[PDB]
RNA sequence: UAAUCGAUAAACCCCGAUAGACCUUACCAACCCUUGCCAAUUCAGCCUAUAUACCGCCAUCUUCAGCAAACCCUAAAAAGGAACAAUAGUAAGCACAAUCAUAGCACAUAAAAACGUUAGGUCAAGGUGUAGCUUAUGGGUUGGAAAGAAAUGGGCUACA
């Protein structure tokens, strides 16, 4: 199993975003330019809206890997602020130490 | 090591003008495809075949949607 | 634990031979400094505490001083002061008092015979002699000591030293004396240099508030300062900044008698002026005699400025200004 | 049936060669090291912990396989693979006259299962304009053609290529740009007359 | 092996068991990897190492007969089931599809072979080149070469040439069948050899390897054709492998027992062999070094034992001997010689290098240590060898401890080695009484050890422990200990000696009674001298 | 005493293609602790001295990356815990090398690189001139 | 969901709550029992719910002089072992 | 009061190892890191990919060596091959030790697509540094 | 892939090579719960029955 | 209002959250699925209640110095244990101190601060004992979670 149902749904969102990465990249090119006439751009808006909801990368939420905490998570280690401390204080992460200056 | 990129060279990545021959030369389609080609040519994250498919996608999309280009008022093929 | 230390001796010796074999140096010429370098190379532990680094020393250096056996196989203690708790300290005190009484009797006999041949050896100021601290007495007398007992021993030593001294008791007291280093805080004076057909040349370095300054001084030129290729008036429009520049020159009456080029990097408008002041002061030492260098360092030109910006602390505003604390 | 064996310390020879004991990187097994070494913060009445069961000694990297004798023995065997540097290029002044083109290439290493590092594709080319056959007109055209990638004070043209995924593609792209810049700085077009 | 002492093997059987346990661990992991491939489908390494990918034992296509066979041949019973399913729908199989299917049976796998072989010829007109490669290789282990001899004639009549692997098997097939006649079988091999050159196929290394392999089990006087074909190999330009010399050395070893002249032939051929760096390009190169040092160990030739030891490390120290059963025999027979020809210094210098490092001696090797120490009268190393024998030969301790202690009775006892004399005896005798038959000869050793050491107190206690063991030693020991007691003026021990000896009726009790009388006269104990006479009379 | 004989058998061949030349090979060794970097500096300098390269070694300034996290779990923002990451740099500056000499030095250097450190290799390849630019006129 | 698991010592320390804040002054003792059971008491390492026999853990390494392969107990033999445990 | 990575002091009879006897404010001062790799450096990447493997290795080794693990693992990462230094009590026989070491050296390699070394150091018991 | 991690560890626990103390604790607690008499009801009978 | 929750004296109030258009989101209204993430499990899953059962993490006294195992003594002992020209106190250890970091010292800062008090905060970082849901207090889709009559805390901008 996964840690949480929210994590379960986020994995599906990431998978479908990767599956539709190319299509959205191609459709957004027709919308983000001024050279082409607006008549085709209004239809481009329609087909980019016709895509499934979870396909956009905006719905992707960066949670923690271990505890799936939706907030307080560092991007470098993909770890929550609590699990990161729990590991660093035990010394299982290299180069990480208490700051004294 | 272990990544040859199908034995491609710099001319297969930088110069994609050879794939723009079946497009209107003097229309806004060239204005848009030249920016697309410039973007793809500065892309080290993709192989040559993926850029070929990227060009072919615009190819078939433009050749499929023919009524809109004729209705827009500009003569496009 | 005597046999354990004895085995540690042979283990340390065979390890020393094997370490010499590893490094390829002569085990006969292989010394403790070489042991330290060898361990620092083989086991490069990066730790801020030096005692946590791998260390290989003599067992009598690593292990503390162990108490010897206090009684024989018949149960009778060896020393006669064993039942006093601190046999070594009380034996030292007893010996000191016995020698005090011996000195008293000898001096009484000498005074009766009207013979004064002793001298005052109590003042050892030019040598810099001091009395042992409690730690230096605890490393000698292996058992633990007390502050009041240490003070009593020192006060008895003063009584012994306040009496006419002979030969043996002076040597006995001398082993309880430590010599201090020279607390002379005189600085090193840079010798006057001559570079490329130029006379009266010197250099100085200064640093204040993250601003590094180098001053090149010529004692044969006229009075002018060139800062970073431009004039000092242009570089320091503020009057106070130029007052800082005049502060070292005016004190030594060397305003128009030196030509100087200053190169300063970092800091703000006043930090650069202060760093240039410090560097200029440290550079003008060579062109003056010794009696004015002390006046200058007592005026504050030769001392750096450790007043640096303190780091902001979490939960506060400016490392001192706390948040608005609401009582209720 | 428990069985405890005395370590190799009692069997270690005094003149035994240490490269034979520690040829490659090892986790510093205490039974293979006759060196009695104590690592750790001492106790007020105790002493730093010995080598047996010491985690601090295992944490640190050991350079026992890189003792000076072993380094000598290893480097002596590598002399057959290396080639001799020509003495005709001892000083940079003749190196600039003979090989004026410099190719800055970046190589990276990191511990892990992965090799691909995106910073490895960047290739730099540095060429001095004082070693080419440009005339006055072609030089003044080339300066404005390149723009800010030419240093006026040092007279060096820099071409930094990233567009190609591979290092070899970036390299031959860079030499192509150098050739094209040289050839296009020579052509005087109609609009140059105004 | 792991370098931790708790994991370092102590004996050869322990090393073998540890290696086998480690191997069991690895293939147990591989079983999990193959059984659950979906847990290892994710790839992290960029170079995409293929050896770390899971393997699949399932066919890709099941419905198509032409596709199922090519998978099930390479992946035993499923191979036959694939043929049974392919022949159900009358699917035509060419000469290439079933050749590998037949090879699959020839590799793994009596009565089923005939049924399979009928499907080989009757079903399809298959090519002879793909027929013999299965048949002739199958019936050799099926123990029936008479029908392979018929397929040879079928192949000859079908105008198709015979490859090297045909004659590799046919010569051995006709050689193994012997009925009161060997010359006819050898002549058949000669006829096949002369047809071999006519059939325009060069005789490879393995052909002359097999013809020589055939000659060892029949005649001890068959070395003349063996040497002739040995020279015939050199005449063509093919460098022989190790087994080609090994079989010659084997037959020469067989003829070496009655006449020692062939040993010199072995030596002169070995001298020419050892002049180059070799490469094990033949799978049968394992027994060569076994034979080449058994020839030297039987005839006690260390001058060439050193050269045989030097031959293997010339090419490669490990790629020459396959199994550990043979490396143990290697080192045992090397050190059997090395101990007692060359000097004790050389023996001890090689002892610490071969005994604890490579492999642990067998029961044969340990006796050679004793024989090497006894001839040169070396005593300082006896406790040094005994401590290693405790850990290595505990299994043979009950059968070999008897001969490790006689060396002490042959040499003298210096006054500086009393502690070494005491420690070994104490360690030997303190373990058997806590559990191990105790022989009476070790008491005669401990008595003489303590006699010159002057320790009668410890010598007396251990004597009674065996007298209470329901067995009594000889009376020479009793007389020696009586001399020891009278030297220290202890008459109290002699009365208990004689009382517990005369009751068990030693054969030299008549002299034991005289020695106690002399001791009592010396120590002024005539009252007790008469008292013990009264006790023995009663 | 038992030393094997004929232990050496390498495969070395000399090709006719001219060897590549390098002017400066920069090595930036980054690590967490200074003792490992110092021992590695000693090892690399000594190994370069046997091969005759005349290395120059200097220490680039360190980089300290600090960040701040909450001290408690649910609600305490006045109290924080600050963590630190130190990165120390060593510069092995090599000059006057060839393609094969650089390859062998990098072999002996990277094969024994520690676990907690990383290396950045910057090669300045030498090249005289390409072909279409030597002395052409279009 | 494997990274969400902890050590049995940590599980028991929270289960028994021996260091609870209410048990310090004396508010506890209402349910006066604290029993901790070690789950690895009679747990032989090699045995599992599948009943696999491994030559290194459950069964000896060698039988009849030959190497033992990976085996598996029968359904009824596994049930007998289950009844024993 | 700080409570992270700290074993509390008992009446004076608990045995505590050197790693547990030091608070987290002593890391890199008195005690070192239990794992070394390059992802935690300044201009390097792929820190989380190694961190997740680190945690999985801790848990997998704890479950694989039940009750015989003395201290925490030392996870070295050096040129595509990861070494696992473990301190193990001599509770299992060497026959079962050698089964598990060989099992792990291949299972971990096939699960991480990278060579894995396993080194075991056998201790008679848990070594005690502070009071016991 | 937490699914791969969890499934792999569960399978090795079942074959007896990995030992999951947390899962053993859960199993022991659930066994005590079912013995005392408050277990997990069947699907479809909790509400109506 | 159909529309979360917790904190809410010092020790809450730009606090969980270094962060809310769908997601996040645990809230609500409409609709769908019930061995329903996993190899399997009369099983999964619950952000359901209990922080007055917990672990893990912290606030507070607190830059206070005391806590405390093994002992010994008191004309009995609930408890206390000190006189330095010394009258019953030895004492491992945890604290403090020392050391370490802010790359030269000193100072300063940072860090550390034991045993315990507030049944202090956190079942909603995560696991969890106990009591409760299982065609639902579980799992998915869509749309909404206003607004300020009013009071107050902390900051930014200024009133020159
Ligand atoms: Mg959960
Ligand atoms: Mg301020
Ligand atoms: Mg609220
Ligand atoms: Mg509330
Ligand atoms: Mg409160
Ligand atoms: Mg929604
Ligand atoms: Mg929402
Ligand atoms: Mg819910
Ligand atoms: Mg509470
Ligand atoms: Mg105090
Ligand atoms: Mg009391
Ligand atoms: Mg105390
Ligand atoms: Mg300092
Ligand atoms: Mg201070
Ligand atoms: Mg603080
Ligand atoms: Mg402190
Ligand atoms: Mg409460
Ligand atoms: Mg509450
Ligand atoms: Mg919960
Ligand atoms: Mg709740
Ligand atoms: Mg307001
Ligand atoms: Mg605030």
């Amino acid at each position: 199993y996964y840690v949480d149902w929210k994590m379960l749904r986020d994995v599906k969102r990431r998978k479908m975003a990767y599956e539709y990465a190319d299509e959205r990249l191609r459709i957004n090119s027709l919308r983000k330019n001024t050279i082409l006439p607006k008549d085709l751009q209004e239809v481009a808006d329609e087909e980019i809206a016709s895509l499934p909801r979870d396909s956009c990368p905006v719905r992707i939420r960066n949670r923690c890997v271990m505890t799936s905490r939706p907030r307080g998570v560092k991007r470098r280690w993909r770890l929550s602020r609590i699990v990161f401390r729990h590991l660093a204080d035990h010394g299982q992460l290299s180069g990480v130490q208490r700051a004294m200056w | 090591a272990g990544f040859d990129d199908d034995g491609s060279e710099f001319h297969e990545h930088i110069f994609l003008d050879k794939y723009l021959q079946d497009f209107p030369k003097q229309g806004p389609i060239r204005h848009f495809m030249e920016l697309v080609t410039c973007g793809l040519s500065k892309n080290p994250y993709l192989s040559v075949k993926q850029k070929v498919e990227h060009i072919e996608w615009f190819r078939n999309y433009f050749n499929e949607k023919r009524v809109i280009l004729k209705e827009s008022g500009i003569q496009l093929n | 634990t005597v046999d354990f230390i004895k085995k540690q001796i042979e283990e340390f010796n065979i390890g020393k031979r094997h370490l010499a074999n590893m490094m390829g140096e002569d085990p006969e010429t292989f010394t403790q400094e070489d042991i330290d370098r060898a361990i620092a190379y083989l086991f490069p532990s990066g730790l801020f505490e030096k005692r946590a680094r791998p260390i290989m020393k003599h067992p009598e250096e690593i292990f503390p001083k162990q108490r010897a056996i206090q009684w024989g196989e018949d149960g009778r203690p060896f020393h006669f002061l064993f039942y006093t708790g601190k046999q070594s300290y009380y034996s030292l005190m007893h010996d000191t008092y016995g020698k005090l009484l011996d000195v008293e009797k000898h001096h009484n006999q000498l005074r009766a015979k009207d013979l004064l041949a002793e001298k005052t050896k109590i003042l050892k100021d030019p040598i810099g002699s001091r009395w042992l601290i409690k730690e230096e007495l605890e490393e000698m007398l292996v058992e633990k000591l007390s502050d009041q007992d240490y003070a009593q021993f020192i006060r008895l030593l003063e009584r012994l030293s306040a009496l006419p001294c002979g030969a043996t008791e002076e040597d006995f007291v001398n082993r309880f004396r430590r010599s201090i280093p020279i607390q002379s805080k005189k600085q090193l004076i840079e010798p006057l240099q001559y570079d490329e057909q130029g006379m009266a040349f010197s250099r100085g370095e200064g640093k204040r508030k993250t601003a590094k300054a180098e001053v090149v001084v010529y004692g044969q030129g006229s009075g002018r300062i060139d800062v970073n290729g431009v004039d000092y008036l242009l570089y320091f429009p503020v009057t106070q900044d130029r007052e800082q520049l005049m502060f070292p020159l005016h004190f030594l009456d060397r305003l128009g008698k030196h030509d100087m080029t200053c190169a300063v990097s970092g800091g703000g408008r006043s930090a650069q002026a202060g760093a240039v002041r410090l560097a200029m002061a440290r550079a003008l030492c060579s062109f003056v005699t010794e009696d004015e260098v002390e006046w200058m360092r007592q005026a504050g030109l030769l001392t750096a400025d450790p007043r640096v910006r303190e780091r902001k602390k979490p939960g506060q505003e400016g490392a001192r200004r706390k948040f608005t604390w609401k009582k209720r | 049936r428990r069985k405890a064996l005395p370590p190799r310390t009692e069997k270690m020879a005094v003149d035994q060669d240490w490269p034979s004991v520690y040829p490659v990187a090892a986790p510093f097994k205490p039974s293979a090291v006759p060196l009695p070494v104590r690592m750790g913060y001492p106790v007020k009445r105790g002493v730093p912990m010995a080598k047996e069961g010491n985690l601090e000694l295992l944490k640190i990297p050991n350079f026992l396989h890189l003792t000076p004798v072993a380094i000598k023995r290893h480097c002596e065997a590598l002399k057959d693979f290396c080639t001799e540097w020509p003495a005709a290029l001892d000083s940079d002044e003749k190196c600039e006259k003979h090989f004026p083109i410099e190719i800055d290439t970046a190589d990276y290493v990191s511990a892990g299962p992965s090799i691909r590092n995106p910073k490895a594709r960047v290739v730099t080319l540095r060429v001095k304009l004082s070693s080419l056959n440009l005339d006055d007109h072609a030089k003044k055209k080339l300066i404005k053609l390149v723009g800010d990638r030419y240093c006026k004070s040092t007279d060096v043209l820099t071409i930094k290529t990233d567009r190609c995924p591979l290092k070899r593609q970036n390299y031959d792209y860079a030499v192509y740009l150098l050739t094209v810049l040289y050839h296009e700085s020579w052509k005087t077009e109609e609009w140059e007359k105004k | 092996f792991q370098d931790d002492p708790y994991l370092i093997p102590t004996s050869s059987v322990e090393s073998h068991s540890f290696l086998l346990a480690k191997k069991s661990g690895e293939n147990a992991a591989k079983f999990i990897i193959n059984s659950y491939p979906k847990y290892f489908q994710k790839d992290i390494a960029e170079p995409h190492i293929p050896c770390l990918m899971p393997e699949y034992f399932e066919p890709q296509i099941e419905d198509v007969s032409e596709a199922a066979l090519q998978e099930r041949i390479k992946l035993q019973e499923p191979s036959a089931n694939y043929n049974f399913q392919q022949r159900e729908q009358s699917e035509e199989l060419e000469e290439a599809t079933e050749a590998d299917n037949e090879k699959s049976k020839t590799k793994a796998g009596t009565w089923r072979t005939k049924n399979n072989a009928e499907r080989i010829f009757a079903l399809m007109p298959e090519k002879n080149a793909h027929s013999y490669c299965t048949m002739i290789r199958g019936m050799v282990k099926h123990q029936a070469p008479t029908q392979a001899l018929n397929l040879y004639t079928v192949l000859l009549n079908n105008r198709l040439r015979a490859d090297v692997y045909t004659f590799n098997s046919l010569i051995e097939a006709t050689a193994l069948v012997v009925n009161e006649k060997f010359e006819e079988k050898w002549n058949n091999i000669l006829d096949l050899l002369k047809q071999m050159v006519t059939q325009n196929v060069k005789p490879n290394l393995q052909t002359f390897n097999t013809i020589l392999k055939c000659l060892r089990r029949f005649y001890a006087f068959g070395k003349l054709p063996a040497l002739q074909t040995l020279r015939e190999m050199k005449a063509i330009g093919i460098e022989p492998s190790l087994a080609t010399y090994h079989y010659v050395i084997q037959l020469f070893y067989q003829h070496e027992s009655p006449s020692k002249g062939s040993s010199l032939i072995i030596y002169d051929i070995m001298n020419e062999v050892m002049g180059k760096r070799f490469s094990p390009r033949d799978p049968d190169d394992d027994m060569f070094f076994q034979s080449a040092m058994r020839v030297c160990s039987s005839l006690r030739d260390l001058e060439l034992a050193y050269q045989v030891h030097g031959l293997l490390n010339t090419g490669d120290n490990w790629k020459l001997i396959g199994s550990d059963h043979r490396r143990n025999f290697y080192y045992s027979k090397f050190f059997n010689l090395l101990c007692f020809m060359e000097q004790i210094d050389v023996t001890l210098k090689w002892y610490k290098d071969l005994i604890p490092s490579v492999f642990f001696p067998h029961s044969q090797t340990m006796i050679d240590l004793l024989q090497a120490l006894d001839v040169a009268n070396r005593l300082d190393m006896v406790p040094q060898i005994w401590k290693d024998s405790k850990e290595y030969g505990h299994t043979f301790r009950n059968e070999l401890k008897e001969e490790i202690l006689m060396l002490m009775a042959r040499d003298q006892h210096p006054p500086e080695l009393q502690v070494a004399f005491a420690d070994c005896a104490a360690d030997i005798k303190s373990t058997y009484e806590s559990q191990p038959e105790w022989p009476a000869s070790s008491l005669n050793y401990v008595a003489v050890l303590f006699l010159r050491a002057g320790r009668t107190q410890e010598a007396w206690k251990m004597l009674g422990l065996f007298r209470k063991h329901n067995k009594i030693p000889r009376a020479e020991l009793l007389n020696e200990f009586l001399d020891s007691a009278k030297a220290s003026s202890s008459p109290a021990q002699a009365i208990e000696l004689v009382k517990l000896a005369s009751a068990f009726s030693l054969p030299v009790c008549e002299g034991l009674t005289r020695r106690v009388m002399a001791e009592f006269t010396l120590t002024q104990e005539q009252r007790e001298a008469l008292g013990e006479l009264t006790a023995l009379t009663s | 005493v038992d030393v094997p004989k004929d232990m050496t058998k390498p495969e070395i061949t000399i090709s006719d293609e001219p060897d590549t030349l390098y002017k400066r090979l920069s090595v930036l060794v980054k690590g967490h602790d200074k003792a490992v970097l110092d021992s590695y500096e000693y090892f690399a300098v000594l190994a370069a001295k046997e091969l005759g390269i005349s290395i120059k070694v200097h220490e680039p300034p360190r980089k300290i990356e600090r960040f701040t996290l909450l001290k408690s779990v649910h609600i305490f923002k006045k109290h924080r815990v600050q963590y630190e990451m130190r990165t120390l740099y060593r510069c092995l500056e090599l000059e006057h090398l060839t393609g094969s000499t650089a390859d062998v030095y990098l072999e002996y250097i990277q094969r024994n690189l520690p676990e907690g450190v990383a290396m950045e290799v910057t090669k300045t390849k030498l090249e005289q001139l390409p072909e279409h630019i030597r002395k052409p006129i279009w | 969901s494997f990274f969400t698991k902890l050590t049995a010592d940590e599980l028991w320390k929270g289960a028994l709550a021996e260091s609870g804040a209410g048990a310090r002054k004396g508010r506890g003792k209402r349910t006066k029992k604290k029993r901790r059971k070690d789950l690895n008491r009679g747990q032989i390492i090699g045995e599992g719910r599948h009943g696999f026999l491994w030559p290194g853990l459950n069964i000896p390494l060698m039988r009849n002089g030959a190497v033992q392969t990976i085996a598996q107990r029968s359904k009824e033999d596994q049930e007998k072992v289950e009844a024993d445990m | 009061k700080n409570r992270a990575a700290r074993v509390r002091v008992s009446k004076g009879d608990k045995p505590v190892t050197y790693e547990e006897a030091h608070a987290p404010h002593y890391i890199a001062h008195r005690k070192g890191w239990l794992s070394l790799h390059t992802g935690n450096l300044d201009g390097e990447d792929h820190a989380a990919e190694r961190t997740v493997e680190d945690v999985f290795l801790r848990k997998f080794m704890l479950g694989t060596f039940p009750g015989c693990l003395a201290d925490q693992l030392v996870l070295k990462r050096r040129a595509n091959q990861l070494e696992i230094c473990a301190l193990v009590l001599r509770q299992l026989p060497p026959h079962k030790f050698y089964f598990l070491v060989g099992y792990s050296e291949t299972l971990l390699s096939h699960f991480y697509k990278c060579p894995v070394h396993l080194h075991l150091q056998t201790v008679p018991s848990k070594v005690v540094y502070k009071y016991i | 892939n937490h699914n791969t991690y969890f499934a792999l560890m569960g399978t090795l626990r079942f074959l007896g090579l990995y030992r999951d103390e947390h899962q053993d604790f859960r199993d022991e607690q659930l066994r005590l719960k079912k013995l005392r008499g408050k277990g997990k009801p069947r699907k479809g009978e909790g509400k109506r029955a």
